[PDB]
């Protein structure tokens, strides 16, 4: 119960962070990018997280 | 690699050696220089830490956009996704010679500044034309042609294998070449047969294919389909069945007649006109040649002139054993026989006749062909002639 409360408290702050987009992917290249459309805007050659 | 060019007599002459011999002398000197120094200092971290900071200049992510317009001067309109254009600059860590207009280049998040150009698809028409290997076979199954094989082969295969015959002469190789015969000789054969011994990118198209439904379109097709034959190193563009897009181009015509001759015109300006043609060999097959233009197969145009007959005695003999050369046959099959008459037949009748004699045979579950069985495929070939008797006779 009190990992529930706790959690329902710092949600407020935790909800207000930016979310991401979600885009589809074309084919991975070079060192470790990626390239991502982004629709409804054009591709992107991004990053990857080490993860 | 951007070496030098030699230009010397550029045949095999003792100057050419020794402006050759000073090319390997000066790699010798930079191999031995670049060895001893990475030796004495790696230059590895050196030359890391350079792609570090052209990292940190291209920030992370990179945006596709598309090349609009060069200034000539490190400057470029660059089209973005939505829609929008940017005057911006061409960083200098970009390979300058994969830019032309319409590319896909990586643009600079914050400040659009063109920093890397992505490689494009394949295909605008070269996955429909190119025929890769010909799946018929190589110079094996044509038989009887020989003096044809030899023509075809001083025009598209020579130039490409033994060039210094024609620099010696200073003559250049001639333009084209038009296969023309009755139906049912080879011409097509031939055609993928060299197809598939060249070592150029071979491109066919058939006539019919150029009779598009949309004004323009005819001409944009054979523009668009000897664009990328320029592009593609040696290249060989086949136009099997020509008769369907030339024709005597008589002016008293209406309808799709007028896009026809559109056509045709821009495919002769493409042939021979203001442009030179780069290393392009053309080759054209056409049951009718006698309806064709004038223009269309003049000399400059077409040089050579291929006449493709039908088989008289032995190429006869030969096409029947290469088309029965995988097929079980029993000891009673008068080959001879078969050809004796002067029948006209054509190559592609006897592949028919050996076809329909294997299906039958199959058909009857025997587990060998038999001279009557052939007898009766042939005769049933023959059938399809059609026509009057006493008209003409
Ligand atoms: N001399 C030959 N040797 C082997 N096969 C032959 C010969 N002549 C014709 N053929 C056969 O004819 C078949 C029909 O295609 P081919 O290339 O011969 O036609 P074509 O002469 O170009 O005819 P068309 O003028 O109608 O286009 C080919 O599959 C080939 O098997
Ligand atoms: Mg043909």
């Amino acid at each position: 119960l009190n990992a529930k409360v706790r959690l329902l408290r710092e949600e407020l702050q935790l909800l207000q962070e930016q979310g991401s987009y979600v885009g589809e992917v074309v084919r991975a290249m070079d060192k470790k990018k990626v390239l991502v459309k982004v629709h409804p805007e054009g591709k992107f050659v991004v990053d990857v997280d080490k993860n | 690699a951007s070496k030098l060019p030699l230009v010397t007599p550029h045949t095999q002459c003792r100057l050419k050696l020794l402006k050759l011999e000073r090319i390997k002398d000066y790699l010798l000197m930079e191999e031995e220089f670049i060895r001893n120094q990475e030796q004495m200092k790696p230059l590895e971290e050196k030359q890391e830490e350079e792609r570090s900071k052209v990292d940190d200049l291209r920030g992370t992510p990179m945006s596709v956009g598309t090349l609009e317009e060069i200034i000539d001067d490190n400057h470029a309109i660059v089209s973005t996704s939505v829609g929008s254009e940017h005057y911006v600059s061409i960083l200098s860590f970009v390979d300058k010679d994969l830019l032309e207009p319409g590319c896909s280049v990586l643009l600079n998040h914050k400040v659009h500044a063109v920093i890397g150009v992505l490689m494009d698809d394949t295909d605008p028409l070269v996955t429909v034309m190119k025929v890769e290997k010909a799946p018929q076979e190589t110079y094996a199954d044509i038989g009887g042609l020989d003096n044809q094989i030899q023509e075809i082969k001083e025009s598209v295969e020579l130039p490409l294998t033994h060039p210094e015959y024609y620099e010696e002469m200073g003559i250049k190789p001639p333009k084209g070449v038009i296969l023309y015969g009755p139906p049912g000789t080879g011409k097509t054969l031939l055609a993928k047969a060299v197809a598939n011994q060249t070592s150029a990118t071979f491109l066919r198209v058939v006539g019919s294919e150029l009779i598009q439904k949309y004004l323009g379109d005819g001409p944009k097709l054979v523009r668009e389909l000897f664009r990328v034959a320029e592009e593609h190193a040696p290249s060989i563009v086949f136009i099997d069945e020509i008769d369907a897009i030339g024709t005597k181009r008589y002016d008293s015509n209406s309808g799709g007649e007028r896009e026809i001759q559109r056509t045709m015109l821009e495919l002769l300006n493409q042939l021979d006109g203001f442009d030179s043609r780069g290393d392009v060999k053309v080759i054209m097959a056409t049951n009718r040649i006698e309806t064709l233009d004038p223009a269309l197969i003049r000399p400059g145009r077409i040089d050579r002139k291929i006449e493709f007959p039908l088989p008289d005695e032995k190429t006869k003999k030969r096409i029947f054993q290469i088309h029965t050369s995988r097929m079980t046959l029993a000891d009673d099959v008068t080959l001879d026989d078969l050809i004796m008459a002067k029948d006209d037949l054509s190559g592609a009748d006897i592949k028919a006749i050996c076809t329909e004699a294997g299906l039958m045979a199959l058909r009857e579950r025997r587990m060998k062909v038999t001279n009557e069985d052939f007898k009766k495929s042939k005769e049933n070939v023959l059938y399809k002639k059609q026509e009057g008797t006493p008209e003409g006779l």
